[PDB]
């Protein structure tokens, strides 16, 4: 049963989770290709391992930058945490490691970019093609719950597409494991639930809504809640008023209802039946749960390749240098990576 | 049209996370 398979996932999970790989390459075992991204603490390359020929995908950090923006424990969660996960949606670590200056984390790479280029670019996704790419956020967080992990950062630019058509939900930078409630004001605006925004403990029912807001923006083309300034997205989530376009099936409009739901007492996700109240609601009747899981199902959108290292899914940032300092930087503060 | 709305907002670009 799926009781069965997360009982199992999750001891392997706890393996990893108490005793974390550490030091497991080099940087001068990789050719760094392109920039795929980038953020506050450095960014992401598309790299190849020399050894094998593989490419991946390096996070690069840079530890100063990460103490500066009080990001230390976070950093902290995204490595154990990503060592220690395997799951058909996520990319676990291949590699980590550090130096004097950066922190490494190496991962497999999507060649299909982010689904936020793809989903600016036409518009908006058909019910079925949101519905493709819900269904395996849905199974995700499934897991990632199940193991006391909160995710905290769905959004279109976290969600980077493979070269089956398939999703990997990427950026744990947010991630944490907690039984009970935390309260870090973190995310990305559009996104936030309102318990969050109103300061108040919360829980991985703040996955959930933020699962509403990505259903209703891959499948609107535009979030249910957007303005200028941050402060005005606040005041239009807390009030919680959504309007659907036209367009949106009935289905879809009481999925989301369910999801968008100020109420933590009726918001889908966080009720007694848990999960089951999304996947057994009428909008996911067409889905096949454990076709999706097995990567069975044909995807409405496959990417546009040319090779291995192809990078034309991706936009192009301005390079810059990985420097390594002559002296260790912030070594007692990252330990344990 | 909210379209058009969201199409003329600044928040049409990658989104960058806050914190605390
Ligand atoms: N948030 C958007 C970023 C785009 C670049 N990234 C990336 N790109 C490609 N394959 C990957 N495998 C793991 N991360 C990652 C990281 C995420």
């Amino acid at each position: 049963s799926v009781k069965e398979f997360l009982a199992k996932a999750k001891e392997d999970f706890l393996k990893k989770w108490e005793n974390p790989a550490q030091n497991t390459a080099h940087l001068d075992q990789f050719e760094r290709i392109k920039t795929l991204g980038t953020g506050s603490f450095g960014r992401v390359m598309l790299v190849k391992h020399m050894e094998t020929g593989n490419h991946y995908a390096m996070k690069i950090l840079d530890k100063q930058k990460v103490v500066k923006l009080k990001q230390i424990e976070h950093t902290l969660n995204e490595k154990r945490i990503l060592q220690a996960v395997n799951f058909p949606f996520l990319t676990k670590l291949e590699f980590s490691f550090k130096d004097n200056s950066n922190l490494y984390m190496v991962m497999e790479y999507a060649p299909g970019g982010e689904m936020f280029s793809h989903l600016r670019r036409i518009g908006r996704f058909s019910e079925p093609h949101a519905r493709f790419y819900a269904a395996q956020i849905v199974l995700t967080f499934e897991y990632l719950h199940s193991l006391d992990l909160i995710y905290r950062d769905l959004k279109p630019e976290n969600l980077m597409i493979d070269q089956q058509g398939y999703i990997k939900v990427t950026d744990f930078g947010f991630a944490k494991r907690v039984k009970g409630r935390t309260w870090t004001l973190c995310g990305t605006p559009e996104y936030l639930a309102p318990e969050i925004i109103l300061s108040k403990g919360y829980n991985k029912a703040v996955d959930w809504w933020a699962l509403g807001v990505l259903i209703y923006e891959m499948a609107a083309g535009y979030p249910p809640f957007f303005a200028d300034q941050p402060i005005q997205i606040y005041e239009k989530i807390v009030s919680g008023k959504v309007r659907f376009p036209s367009h949106f099936s009935s289905d879809l409009k009481d999925l989301l209802r369910n999801l968008l739901q100020v109420d933590l007492t009726k918001r889908f996700g966080n009720l007694k039946n848990g999960v089951n109240d999304i996947k057994n609601h009428k909008w996911f009747a067409t889905t096949d749960w454990i076709a999706i899981y097995q990567r069975k199902v044909e995807a409405p959108f496959i990417p546009k390749f040319k090779g291995p290292g192809d990078t034309s899914n991706f936009d192009d940032y301005e390079e810059e240098e990985i420097r390594v300092s002559i002296n260790e930087k912030c070594g007692k503060e990252f330990s344990e990576f | 049209t909210t379209y058009a709305d969201f199409i003329a907002s600044g928040r049409t670009g990658r989104r960058n996370a806050i914190h605390d």
